[PDB]
């Protein structure tokens, strides 16, 4: 008896459909119910419905009955869940569970965006400003799509005082921000450079963080 | 539907301590309750089923609920591995409904934030968009009021706030606060301020910069 | 089908 395998991430347009797969392994497919659950920051966990691969019976949640279609294929021991008329509120993590064991999740992002590269903007400490016993640099990657975007500080070798925040959404695009706290007796000599790579646009910008009056 | 009520919503515990989360169902769910753990970045793991049966594998530090309509998962002694959000689920009837979760974080001595303010870059201004970023680093606890005040007056629109999940090295957290304005809208004002009310400092922690030169 | 679990079933 063993586990459940979900299909990889989906990046679909509004108006469109998707079909998620839940391959089951190591047990008798047609004997155990498979249910579909939805995760989001606003509402958290939500149950879409269930299927019985053996009897073909289905139970839907009234919230997703007009949008969800549960199917199963005995031959390949895969549960299908089809999500149609995609809207921005369908962006989420979808799990397939057998109640005791779970699949790993399938991230679905509904978006009208286009491949857009970031603007990496060096974040200079107020230059005509105050001091202390430590200096914090910064970096801004505003307006990309899609995620991800890995940023490093002095190519991953200067990373003891690093901070990288989760990428927020604004205007349809992503913005992430990073902060390094370095010794006040270090910055202008030993240079600190923000390294930013956006695979999807195939761009790798390096912005010099430089002071300015 | 069965409103499922799980309390607390979040909690601050230390290794060694005894944890109790409660689940309250709007009806008698006939002990048809399941407990499970979401570790950040991971798919739920079942711990306890039908109110009190431990899933195979689960350590015996974990133990479960009551009956009738209120249930609890008790953790005898808290271990690091146990940090995640906890969730309860009733399966007595359809639809299936979840409690709103309980987040567990490691607790510490208070620490206040290092705040840093950055006026827009020249570069971005040369594209005519203006970003006033603010970093509030390494504080604890997690509660922090970030208020933006332009030339004295507080503005709450066009402000993104990203959070760091409690670091696992120092058990502190920290946000990034960002005001966005256009080039025309930024050069109408002068003083820009980053305001923080945090426990452990009775009076707001303020950094700031003047567009003339502070 | 998880006999031991009890609870709602699609059947």
């Amino acid at each position: 008896q063993d586990q459940l395998q979900q299909s990889g991430a989906e990046l679909v347009r509004p108006g469109a459909s998707v079909k998620l797969s839940c391959k089951a392994l190591g047990y008798i497919f047609t004997d155990y119910e498979i249910h579909w659950v939805k995760q989001t920051p606003v509402h958290g966990l939500e149950w879409i419905g269930g299927i019985h691969p053996g009897s073909s019976g289905t139970a839907y949640n009234q919230k997703f009955k007009g949008k969800a279609t549960l199917t199963a294929d005995k031959s390949s021991t895969t549960a299908f869940m089809e999500l149609s008329s995609l809207t921005s509120e369908d962006s989420a993590v979808y799990y397939c569970t057998r109640k005791d064991y779970w699949g790993q999740g399938t991230l679905v992002t509904v978006s009208a965006a286009k491949t857009t590269a970031p603007s990496v903007y060096p974040l200079v400490p107020v230059c005509g400003g105050t001091t202390g016993s430590s200096v914090t640099l910064g970096c801004l990657v505003k307006g990309y799509f899609p995620e991800p975007v890995t940023l490093t500080w002095n190519s991953g070798s200067l990373s003891s005082g690093v901070h990288t925040f989760p990428a927020l959404l604004q205007s349809g695009l992503y913005t992430l921000s990073s902060s390094v706290t370095v010794t006040s007796n270090t910055w202008p000599s030993q240079t600190i450079t923000c390294n930013v790579a956006h695979p999807a646009s195939s761009t790798k910008v390096d912005k010099k963080i430089e002071p300015r009056v | 539907d069965i409103k499922m009520t799980q309390s607390p919503s979040s909690m601050y515990t230390s290794l060694g301590e005894r944890v109790t989360i409660t689940c309250k169902a709007s009806q008698d769910i006939n002990s048809f309750l399941t407990w499970f753990l979401q570790k950040p970045g991971k798919s739920p793991k079942t711990l306890i089923y039908r109110a009190n049966r431990l899933m195979i594998g689960v350590p015996s530090r974990f133990s479960g609920s009551g009956s009738g309509q209120t249930y609890s998962l008790t953790i005898s002694s808290l271990e690091y591995e146990d940090m995640g959000i906890y969730y309860c689920l009733q399966y007595d009837d359809f639809p299936l409904t979840f409690g709103a979760g309980t987040k567990l974080d490691l607790k510490r001595a208070d620490a206040a934030p290092t705040v840093s303010i950055f006026p827009p870059s020249s570069e971005q201004l040369t594209s005519g968009g203006a970003s006033v970023v603010c970093f509030l680093n390494n504080f604890y606890p997690k509660e922090i009021n970030v208020k933006w005040k332009i030339d004295g007056s507080e503005r709450q629109n066009g402000v993104l706030d990203s959070w760091t999940e409690q670091d696992s090295k120092d058990s502190t957290y920290s946000m990034s606060s960002t005001l966005t304005l256009t080039k025309d809208e930024y050069e109408r004002h002068n003083s820009y301020t980053c305001e923080a009310t945090h426990k452990t400092s009775t009076s707001p922690i303020v950094k700031s910069f003047n567009r003339n030169e502070c | 089908g998880l006999y031991e679990w009890g609870g709602a079933r699609i059947t």
